């Protein structure tokens, strides 16, 4: 994912270092004697410097969306840029480029040589790298890939928030932690989608539905008022640096709310299954409503939010109506049942 | 107590301008408790600090002033030690670390010495900075003066293009002497205060710290001469007027011969 190219030198001076190679001697500056303060040497020589810082801030400058992949892959991205900032480092100091910086400031020509190090973006690059280097080692992200309970997603929720503390003291940017939350909440959704997949939940009991229900809301308030948390920090942050007065958008719409609010109108579906079919029991009524009720309920169809609206809109109010006018006799019938008497 | 106020300031506008500070403070110590409703409005000489760690100067006012703090624009510290004072914006420290530089070369160009500040704060669509210039006389020479300029510049920005809206206050507080033998002792104190307001495009080759540069040069520019000639040709004149040096029934004669001419030209009407 990130371009590592190396720095080449011009081929005489290869031969030079190649002849001392053989010898061992360090291959000095003035190797070269009268070929050092030439014209068409030094020439070459600032060319392949040139062409080095741009190779340089090829990949030292670069940078992509922030929300653009996975959550893993950003971070990933930014562990990669720590590592291959260090490699550019480790290109820069050999002796052979020094060698030739050598040349270039021996020659009296200190433009390529104060630029090696001032045009190229690589030491403030690094500096920022490892700024964020603690804090991109040994991240938590592998507690929230194998949990599939919802207790162990409450306290991974924590843990890696806990970890993610650490942002108070390096500088953390507005709109990139943002990005980074609703991250989180991306994958906490794929690893939702997964585990209601593994649930078989369409057709468990209330009693173990509701217990997974009150954990799917669990791990929701560890998300609110952890992130409320968070929202603080960033707060005495973003007070502590005094930058400025910034239209920060703080108005997230995550991952998970989109299935919580369908949560929510299950909630009151429930409750009208549940005073009904809790007590229905007690003239086909009762039975006919639960045939009505699961006639118009039995193709949720792995409860995807698209679908949902397109058209559980329409056979979610229809479920209404079909309880509704088959539940509509009843009402008078009660007024029969009891009015005559 | 408003009139009170009115009269204060009136008393202050009539104040001999050479005891400013002194006489303040004794304002001041009539009612303290409008005190700081005073130190607003009323006119009076800078103060030195003294940045320690970097080794320069930088005056002192309100805009400075962080908490009972001065924040030192040749180091962004305070003084006395505040650690909870007002930053700048870190961009606006950049602006402002480049404005003490153009400030110094502007105030090495026409004061060939002196002191300098210029310190920075926000605005919803633009910036505001002041502009301290303090340079007193040459203490080796006999000349004791005292120069003290401040400059009340915001930038109001417009939304994008990058032109904007620069208004300035300034204000002039003048100090001289002379020992010269044909005048004993001249004192001349003096002060002026104008406004001006332009609408210079933005540019990269024009910042805003320019267009400050260009407005805050030119009206120095127009107060220096303004007074030397308005104000200062007219005490001249109001001393030239009180006693006259030809002898008087000369100047009937001259007199006698001008109304004839005042005649003659309003004759031929």
């Amino acid at each position: 994912e990130i371009p590592e190219i190396s720095l080449p030198i011009h081929p005489m001076i290869t031969n030079v270092a190649k002849q001392c190679y053989e010898r061992g001697e360090k291959p000095k500056v003035t190797d070269f004697g009268d070929k050092v303060e030439d014209p068409t040497f030094l020439n070459q020589l600032q060319s392949g410097v040139n062409r080095w810082i741009r190779e340089i801030q090829k990949v030292t400058k670069l940078d992509r969306d922030p929300a653009s992949g996975t959550a893993l892959q950003e971070i990933s991205f930014w562990l990669n840029l720590e590592r291959a900032l260090y490699r550019i480092q480790e290109k820069r100091e050999s002796p052979e480029v020094l060698l030739t910086l050598d040349i270039l400031k021996h020659g009296k020509r200190f433009h390529a040589t104060v630029s090696f190090d001032t045009d190229t973006g690589l030491k403030q690059a690094l500096e920022t790298v490892n700024d964020y280097n603690p804090l991109m080692k040994d991240f938590p992200l592998n507690d929230l890939l194998s949990a599939t309970e919802l207790d162990k997603i409450r306290q991974a929720l924590v843990a890696i928030f806990t970890h993610l503390r650490k942002i108070r003291n390096t500088k953390y940017p507005i709109q990139r932690a943002l990005r980074l939350v609703e991250a989180i909440s991306r994958d906490l959704s794929s690893q939702l989608l997964k585990v209601l997949g593994t649930r078989k939940l369409m057709h468990v009991a209330y009693e173990e539905f509701e217990k997974v229900m009150v954990a799917c809301f669990e791990v929701f308030q560890t998300w609110d008022d952890e992130y409320e948390k968070l929202q603080v920090l960033l707060r005495d942050i973003v007070k502590r640096k005094r930058e400025e007065n910034l239209k920060m958008v703080w108005r997230i719409n995550p991952a998970h709310r989109k299935l919580q609010a369908r949560l929510d109108q299950m909630r009151k579906f429930r409750r009208q299954h549940e005073q009904l079919r809790a007590v229905i029991v007690r003239a086909n009524a009762i039975e006919e409503v639960n045939l009505a009720y699961e006639n118009v309920k039995e193709v949720d169809g792995l409860d995807v939010s698209k679908e949902g609206t397109e058209a559980w809109e329409a056979a979610m109010k229809r479920y209404d109506e079909r309880i509704d006018r088959v539940e509509t006799r009843i009402t008078a019938r009660l007024r029969d049942q009891l009015g005559t008497a | 107590s408003d009139q009170q106020l009115d009269c204060a300031l009136d008393l202050m506008r009539r104040l001999p301008p050479q005891q400013i500070e002194k006489n303040l403070s004794d304002l001041i110590d009539l009612v303290p408790s409008l005190c700081e409703d005073l130190l607003s409005s009323v006119d009076q000489p800078l103060k030195i600090a003294r940045d320690k760690v970097v080794g320069k100067d930088y005056l002192l006012c309100d805009y400075n002033r962080d908490g009972d703090s001065y924040r030192s624009p040749w180091s962004n510290k305070y003084d006395p030690p505040l650690e909870d004072g007002a930053m700048p914006s870190a961009r606006l420290r950049k602006l402002e670390v480049e404005a003490n530089n153009a400030f110094d070369q502007y105030r090495d160009l026409y004061f060939e010495g002196g002191v300098s500040s210029v310190y920075l704060w926000d605005l919803d669509h633009g910036f505001a900075g002041v502009i301290l210039i303090k340079k007193a006389g040459d203490g080796s020479k006999k000349i004791k003066g005292c120069w003290d300029s401040i400059h009340v510049v915001e930038v109001q920005e417009k939304s994008s293009g990058r032109t904007a809206h620069y208004k300035l206050t300034s204000t002039v507080m003048l100090w001289l002497q002379t020992n010269k033998s044909g005048s004993g002792t001249m004192n001349l104190g003096g002060s002026l205060t104008r406004q001006m307001e332009k609408d210079e495009t933005v540019s990269d080759c024009s910042p805003h710290i320019a267009n400050i540069g260009r407005l805050v040069e030119d009206m120095e520019n127009k107060i220096r001469s303004t007074l030397n000639e308005i104000y200062f040709g007219k005490t001249k004149d109001i001393v030239n007027g009180l006693r006259s040096v030809q002898t008087f029934a000369d100047k009937s004669k001259q007199e006698a011969l001008k109304n004839d001419l005042v005649e003659a030209l309003k004759r031929k009407q």
